[PDB]
């Protein structure tokens, strides 16, 4: 009888306190899901660890007996418990000696390791309770089969395998992932989470082994094997690959063939006068691609650069878990040119891409539910239905607020370079005062790019030389502006400028400088410049500022769009309306999603990475015996103490170097993205912006900043048409053997009648000579169309 | 701390502006060594003047736990031939505290001697008796020619420390390693070095059980398992430790550190300085500079009426002013520093002046004159053309 | 003023900086018994003057390495600096510019390029207004029931007038058919006056 | 691929650049400016 | 002609170059007796292998 020994039999790897942290450890752990036996007196092998489960509560199961021979011949350990009192003996010839409903979890391990654990149960449970250390016996006795003494009990065998370990506030296990049980655990453990965001991930290396080994020497020698990567020896030269049959004509002094850089590809053998080519064993990526770990926890599988026949031998899938086993065939499979993509369902159709894979390819989780994969759609197919006489004008328009991000600044991050190197060791810093000035140029690039980040954003935000501030009296022509204008019942910050910040959320030399500008100073500036480009247009970007109703100042920007200003003097309370609805549109978008400010969480995130990186390189031994300097002080006299500590120095100044290059070009690239923002602010802020595309879709209307945490955000009103009509359109038109042109906009026909109409809006106007202008005569146009022009 | 910027700068002119001079740090003031009070003498007797050693082939092993050795004794003993320890100092052993001792003993020839080391191979040192390349103990060497079976051969090497029994120069040598545990594990085998009492609240430099380092000792209520003796943070660095001698869990925190800058204007101007000690409370800051160490001017800069607090560090040599004006040399979180009557003031930076424009609904400012004005810009283009030859540097 | 021109001179710094610590490099030990490679020569056998000269030349390398990384990105920074100086030729001196701060604060009229060591200044001519008046605006007129806007400019009031005037300069004009055009009626637009339009 | 070398093709292809480019000729030629407004 | 599109194929020849070089740089003993890790695993013993 075989029972399914679910999440349990974890034990703590070492007595190490731990709280709050996600640590992973390699140890002999029982396999998650694994199976055990169960007898409802067998002798059973010991392996490497035994797992022993017990469901009792009258106490049968008394002790338990280890060995190998268990009669004479050796030494056998005993383990008896009655009443309260526990005995351990290795007997006579003994060397050792010790005297100390419900389930009972045991742990033995080879020094005896006995680890403990009860509980109380009301069929193995569902659940997890760690294992805490108890018994630890100094006998290095051998033991390989072990018996039990007294009538159910569960017996399982540990394997050598990784585990990721939970802790709780309190240092108690709470959760743990078994990292080689199923791709979706191992990319858990590789990105060192429980939660797993929707995308693909590069998680493991593939690569076939050999099969044999075959050795040619001229007339101790074997055969030769082809279409198999084997580890081959011609002559005097070791390589690893598949030999085929090559077309080459080597020369008859030539015994090798070499690439062009330095690679060798063909080898004629010594016994037979033939030429081998030779070609590395399958090898590539191996990827995890999943939604989110709260959606599903369906997951595919791509093996980049591989044959996807080939995919199911070389992996060890006869040396994996079942689990993993359905992850290599199951007629679910897809040969891309990206590679074999196993666990996805090809699907003709074409939708938009969620998941890229490469070449066109995208994975999605869409219909039960399942990953199916596809080529993505390049957009809704659309037909224009040009002609020479026909022309489609708006009659409608919509007022569009779009949100675009951008970063600004990052940490001001300083490391203390020999705090960092050779904190608290004279002896180390006198051996690191050989190496020149590398530590005092890092700390200069350091304070150059914390002084750039501060010119970054004064340059971005302190742009008006004056505080503005907005009348009490609101009355803006019927636009609201409380969402985007400061709060003072409250960091007088707006309500989206809170929402964005909500949305986004210092030893070993490290430290962090504030910036010279608080959030309190920059949502200032922003609510200046907001009350300067409200009341005053951009007269106020121009020079001094000039009061005009808001009204006025949008029949300005409707003209500098090409609209006419009755357009909105007749509309007004529609724009007014679309505007309102367009910021309360922003409001709940950013009240609902969290993925908005992606490219700011995207910058603190890499820094953070890097940050971290340099903290874990501390730990790194680098070749030396001990990866504490203080610990190899006190070890080594100085003679060795100094190679020791050469090698810990020149792995930490390697380190620092690394972490400062990387972050001067991230600086480089947030400096890029700063002056683009200066520049957006100056242009769609401060002015009205006729660059297409600039300052977001349609026609630019007007621009509001916002500031988030090292960021700015621009709120873009636009102008978009939204219908539009057909109209039988003429170049121009003959009335008295003249030609006439428009002087603004076109000719329209409502099939009787012909107009004069603006580009942007429908407004049919009598054809006067006010409207057109006269040049030439009616036989060089082509296109022209006879009519009449009113005087 | 001006002639420390000067020097620094490796100038005679200073151009104003805040310098980054120095670092700051407490130096330790006690220290603490806590050992278990084991007052059991570690048995070497039965392993060094034992009458009877067992053959090359069958070396006899003994394990030692809870103990005090003393090398000591053994290593100003003269009847020892050679005593060469590989991975441990000779003159640390009685300083370190390991966990276990492994005492192997045996009788080899001359010529075998040198053989009982990491990395060797031969008729013992690889047939016979192995070592692991990292192996860390003692090796203990010396003639018993005048004071009183090899193997031949086998299918393989052994295995290092695996025993299998189955089936001039040419003096004898009795030889003994000693091999210490460094497995991560609560010490055991300690030496016979004096403890001392425990301070808290106190930059110190602590020794529990040979884990050495320097920190502030607090009591926490960290709640720690009978089998846990130390805690690691994210880092994976030394949080907290047990008392070997006291069921009390000590918080461990490293003494204050930061950074020293000096604020000054023009030396042209004046030769008035400032001192910024960036992340530290203004309280230790005079006890940890080394005040009464250093030169009587750099008292001043170390105390005073002038002590601001800021969110950037704490700033000595400043006056406060309640006032705000532009800013001139800036520190951080909004404060800026300036020599005003003269003296040098930290305000905080002044965004400008304040204006509300006279907005209603029918009403508009219209110029009516202009003025013509020229402003100059200036973009870097190109630099200098360096090539420098690798190869002759 | 001597530090009008500090955007040349701290690239000049920089680089002379980055040299002189590149020399400077050439007198550290890097772990070995000198830095002299003549006295290691001279002083050594060529078993350990290897591992003496092994020494120095990974300290230089390294030093070579770091120092033309630096420049490599001292010279992209230098690059964009460049592409910007060349996109304001071409748009602020070679034409007129609409883009707002781009060359210089105010309107930009036209500009004036001159030659600097390693570096271009560029004059920027603009027109700023100076003293402004109030004025009682009206977004329409009422004439005889149609709505009146002007073709280009503003309807202004000096107390008891009505005049029309183009933005950036107060020039009243008689308000007349030439400078207003009609489009739809007064029931409509908020906030228009009724006046009288010359024909 | 010889020593760990691997060459990620791209996500678009060069047929899927030459139908976006057709498509933005297109709708110049159709639709002047109107189609990216 | 034939420099007229000289951009893009300077950016083909650079990552080929670039390639071509960290490829190369295997042969280089760099300070080692030999190039060939097979090689000096089977000539040398572990002390100085490592
Ligand atoms: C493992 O356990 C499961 C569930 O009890 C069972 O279905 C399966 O047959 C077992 N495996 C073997 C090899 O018996
Ligand atoms: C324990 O003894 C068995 C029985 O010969 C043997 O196969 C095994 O290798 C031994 N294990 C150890 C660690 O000595
Ligand atoms: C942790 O300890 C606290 C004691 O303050 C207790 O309230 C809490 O329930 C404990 N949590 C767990 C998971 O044991
Ligand atoms: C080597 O010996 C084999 C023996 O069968 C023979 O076939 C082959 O031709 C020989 N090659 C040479 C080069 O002598
Ligand atoms: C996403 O997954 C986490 C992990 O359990 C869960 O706590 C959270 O509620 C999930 N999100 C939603 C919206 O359900
Ligand atoms: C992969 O293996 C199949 C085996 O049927 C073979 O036909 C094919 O040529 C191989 N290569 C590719 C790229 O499919
Ligand atoms: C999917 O499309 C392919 C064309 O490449 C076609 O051969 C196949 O029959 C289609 N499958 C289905 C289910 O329609
Ligand atoms: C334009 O669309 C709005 C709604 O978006 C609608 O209320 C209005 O009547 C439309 N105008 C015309 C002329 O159809
Ligand atoms: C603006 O919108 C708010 C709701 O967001 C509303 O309470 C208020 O009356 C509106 N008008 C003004 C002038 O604030
Ligand atoms: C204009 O006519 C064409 C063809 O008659 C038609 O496809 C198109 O939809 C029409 N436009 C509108 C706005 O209806
Ligand atoms: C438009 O083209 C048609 C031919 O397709 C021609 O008959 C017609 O005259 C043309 N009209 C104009 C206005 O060019
Ligand atoms: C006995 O052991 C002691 C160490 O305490 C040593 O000094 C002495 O030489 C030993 N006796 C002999 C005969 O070696
Ligand atoms: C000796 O150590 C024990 C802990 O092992 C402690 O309880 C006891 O108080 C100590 N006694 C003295 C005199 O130090
Ligand atoms: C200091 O400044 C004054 C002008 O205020 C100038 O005359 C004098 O030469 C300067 N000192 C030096 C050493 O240049
Ligand atoms: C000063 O000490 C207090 C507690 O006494 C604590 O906030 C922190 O350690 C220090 N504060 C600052 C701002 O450095
Ligand atoms: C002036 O400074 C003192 C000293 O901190 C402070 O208590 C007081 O509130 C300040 N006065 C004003 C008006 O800010
Ligand atoms: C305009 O300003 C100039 C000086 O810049 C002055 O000479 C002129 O009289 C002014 N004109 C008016 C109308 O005020
Ligand atoms: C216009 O009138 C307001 C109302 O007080 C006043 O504040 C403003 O200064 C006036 N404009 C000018 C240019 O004087
Ligand atoms: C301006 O607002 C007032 C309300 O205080 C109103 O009576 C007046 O008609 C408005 N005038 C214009 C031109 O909007």
């Amino acid at each position: 009888a075989y029972t399914n020994s679910f999440t349990r039999g974890v034990y703590y790897p070492d007595k190490v306190f731990r709280s709050s942290v996600l640590h992973s450890t390699q140890d002999l752990f029982l396999p998650f899901f694994s199976n055990v036996t169960w007898f409802h007196n067998p002798v059973l092998p010991f392996n490497d660890g035994v797992y022993f489960a017990s469901t009792e509560k009258s106490n049968i199961i008394r002790g338990w007996i280890f060995g190998t021979t268990l009669d004479s011949k050796t030494q056998s350990l005993l383990i008896v418990n009655n009443a309260t009192n526990v005995v351990i003996k290795v007997c006579n010839n003994c060397t050792f000696e010790y005297v100390s409903k419900n389930l009972r979890e045991f742990v033995f391990k080879n020094y005896f390791k006995i680890y403990s654990k009860h509980t109380p149960i009301n069929d193995l449970p569902q659940g997890f309770s760690a294992l805490e250390p108890l018994v630890d016996l100094p006998i290095g006795i051998n033991i390989t089969r072990f018996q039990t003494l007294l009538a159910a009990y569960y017996v399982g065998y540990l394997q050598p395998r990784t585990f990721l370990l939970k802790y709780n506030e309190n240092g108690t296990i709470t959760d743990a992932v078994d990292c080689a049980l199923d791709p979706l655990s191992e990319t858990k453990c590789t990105l060192k989470s429980f939660t797993v965001e929707k995308g693909i991930y590069q998680t493991s290396n593939f690569r076939v082994q050999p099969t044999e080994s075959i050795v040619r020497f001229p007339n101790k020698s074997t055969n030769l094997v082809k279409n198999k990567c084997v580890n081959f020896n011609f002559n005097g030269l070791t390589g690893t690959g598949v030999l085929t049959e090559s077309n080459k004509k080597f020369l008859p002094f030539q015994q090798f063939g070499r690439d062009i850089a330095d690679t060798t590809d063909a080898v004629r053998d010594p016994q037979t006068l033939e030429i081998l080519d030779i070609t590395p064993c399958s090898f590539g990526g191996v990827s995890v691609i999943t939604p989110g770990t709260n959606t599903s926890n369906e997951v595919a599988v791509l093996y980049q650069d591989v044959n996807c026949t080939e995919v199911p031998v070389a992996i060890h899938a006869d040396q994996l878990t079942p689990t993993w086993r359905v992850y290599s065939t199951g007629s679910n499979v897809f040969q891309t040119r990206a590679g074999c993509l196993i666990g996805a369902e090809h699907v003709n159709n074409s939708y938009e891409c969620d998941i890229p894979i490469g070449a066109g390819i995208c994975a999605s989780y869409q219909t039960s539910q399942s990953i199916i994969a596809y080529t993505m759609s390049l957009g809704a197919e659309n037909s224009v239905a040009y002609s020479n006489n026909s022309i489609a004008i708006p009659t409608n328009f919509t007022i569009s607020v779009t949100t675009e991000i951008l970063p600004v600044s990052m940490t001001k991050t300083s490391v203390d370079c020999t705090m960092y190197i050779c904190g608290d060791s004279t002896e180390c810093s006198n051996l690191l005062l050989q190496y020149g000035s590398f530590c005092t140029q890092l700390n200069r690039a350091l304070t150059g790019i914390a002084v750039e980040q501060d010119k970054n954003t004064q340059e971005v935000f302190a742009q008006v030389k004056q505080i503005y501030k907005t009348p009490p009296i609101k009355d803006f022509g019927g636009f609201n502006f409380s969402q985007i204008l400061p709060d003072p019942s409250k960091s007088k910050r707006s309500f989206i400028e809170d929402l964005l910040f909500n949305k986004v959320t210092k030893f070993n030399g490290l430290t962090v400088l504030p910036p010279l500008l608080t959030d309190e100073m920059i949502a200032q500036y922003t609510s200046a410049l907001l009350a300067g480009t409200i009341t005053s247009g951009w007269t106020f970007g121009a020079g001094a500022a000039l009061q005009i109703p808001f009204a006025m100042q949008m029949a300005y920007r409707f003209n500098g769009i090409g609209v006419t200003q009755n357009v909105l003097y007749e509309n007004q309370k529609l724009i007014a309306n679309q505007f309102n609805s367009a910021i309360g549109k922003i409001q709940d978008s950013l009240s609902s999603t969290a993925s908005a400010l992606g490219k700011l969480q995207d910058v603190v995130n890499q820094n953070a990475q890097a940050l971290n990186t340099l903290v874990k390189q501390l730990s790194s031994n680098f070749g030396a015996i001990s990866s504490v300097l203080n610990d190899i002080l006190s070890r080594l006299d100085p003679p060795e103490a100094e190679v020791q500590i050469d090698r810990l120095i020149t792995g930490r100044l390697q380190s620092l170097q690394t972490y400062v290059t990387q972050q001067l070009i991230r600086a480089a690239e947030i400096r890029a993205s700063a002056n683009l923002a200066a520049t957006k602010m100056s242009e769609c802020v401060l002015g009205q912006s006729k660059r297409v595309d600039f300052c977001g879709k349609g026609y630019h209307l007007m621009s509001f900043p916002q500031s988030a945490p090292h960021g700015v955000v621009f709120l873009h009103v636009t102008y978009v048409p939204a219908q539009e009509k057909n109209f039988t359109t003429a170049p121009a038109i003959c009335h008295d053997g003249k030609a006439h042109f428009p002087r603004e906009g076109v000719f329209v026909s409502n099939g009787t009648h012909w107009f004069v109409t603006q580009r942007n809006f429908y407004e049919p106007q009598i054809i006067t000579t006010d409207n057109t202008f006269v040049s030439g005569n009616c036989d060089v146009v082509i296109g022209i169309v006879n009519n009449t022009v009113y005087d | 701390p001006l002639s420390e910027t000067k020097c620094t700068l490796k100038s005679f002119t200073v151009e104003k502006g805040i310098y980054q001079t120095s670092n700051f740090r407490v130096q330790p003031t006690e220290s603490i060594v806590r050992f278990p009070n084991i007052t059991n003498l570690c048995p070497f007797g039965e392993v060094f003047n034992a009458t009877r050693f067992a053959s090359v082939y069958a070396w006899n092993r003994k394990r030692i736990s809870n103990c005090v050795a003393d090398y000591s004794v053994l290593y100003n003993s003269a009847s020892f031939s050679t005593f060469k320890c590989y991975g441990v100092s000779p003159t640390k052993l009685n300083d370190l505290c390991f966990t276990n001792v492994y005492a192997d003993s045996f009788v080899i020839r001359g010529d075998e001697v040198r053989q009982i080391a990491p990395g060797q191979t031969g008729k013992i040192a690889d047939y016979n008796y192995k070592l692991p390349d990292d192996f860390t103990g003692c090796v203990i060497a010396w003639n018993s020619n005048n004071l009183d079976l090899y193997r031949l051969f086998r299918k393989s090497n052994l295995k290092p420390f695996e025993r299998d029994i189955s089936t001039v120069g040419y003096q004898p040598y009795r030889v003994v390693v000693l091999s210490f545990e460094l497995l991560h594990a609560p010490a055991t085998v300690c030496g016979p070095k004096k403890s001392t009492n425990l301070v808290k609240n106190k930059c110190v430099n602590f020794n529990f059980n040979g884990l050495t380092g320097t920190g502030v000792l607090t009591e926490s209520n960290k709640k720690f398992l009978p089998f846990q003796q130390f805690g690691r943070d994210i880092a994976d660095t030394t949080d907290a430790v047990r008392d070997p001698q006291t069921l009390e869990i000590l918080d461990i925190t490293p003494c204050s550190f930061g950074g020293v800058s000096v604020i000054t204007p023009g030396t042209n101007t004046s030769n008035e300085v400032a001192v910024l000690y960036q992340d530290v409370n203004c309280t230790e800051v005079p006890v940890a500079i080394h005040a009464d160490q250093l030169t009587p001017t750099w008292r001043v800069y170390s105390t005073g009426s002038n002590v601001f607090q800021t969110r950037a560090g704490c700033l000595i040599g400043a006056e406060h002013v309640n006032n705000s004006y532009e800013c001139d040399i800036p520190i951080g979180a909004g404060i800026c520093a300036s020599y005003q009557t003269q003296s040098i003031i930290a305000y905080t930076m002044s965004l400008g002046a304040e204006n509300s424009v006279a907005y209603s609904n029918n009403s508009i400012a219209i110029p009516t004159n202009f003025t013509i004005s020229v402003t100059t810009e200036i973009l870097p283009v190109s630099m200098t053309k360096t090539s420098v030859d690798c190869t002759m540097y």
